[PDB]
């Protein structure tokens, strides 16, 4: 568990190594358009992710 | 392993507050860094053992 009662931090299910697993990764799509009557091409943003 | 042999004196049981035994782990579970409140069985703070 974690402060957001998340897992962080798991025992290995067999050796006695330390694992870690995170959820799936994800992101925030933001598109940049301009006028429908102006234009058709979209510019995509990914928000806070490389 | 049977009747008593008479001879069993009765010793004063003398009284002293435990301070801060018996505290386990609750769960089977891992937190890190964390401050977590539980409902459970556990002994009062300073209370007296026999
Ligand atoms: C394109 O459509 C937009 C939406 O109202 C408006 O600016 C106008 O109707 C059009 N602009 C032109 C024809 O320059
Ligand atoms: C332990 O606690 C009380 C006061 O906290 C003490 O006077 C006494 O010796 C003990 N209690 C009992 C019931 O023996």
């Amino acid at each position: 568990r974690d402060i957001a009662d998340t897992t962080d931090a798991v025992r290995d299910p067999q050796t006695l190594e330390i694992l870690d697993i995170t959820p799936c990764s994800f992101g925030g799509v933001s598109v940049i358009t301009p006028g429908t009557n102006t234009s058709n091409q979209v510019a995509v943003l990914y928000q806070g992710v490389n | 392993q049977c009747v008593n042999l008479t001879t069993r004196t009765q010793l004063p049981p003398a009284y002293t507050n435990s301070f801060t035994r018996g505290v386990y782990y609750p769960d089977k579970v891992f937190r890190s860094s964390v401050l977590h409140s539980t409902q459970d069985l556990f002994l009062p703070f300073f209370s007296n053992v026999t």
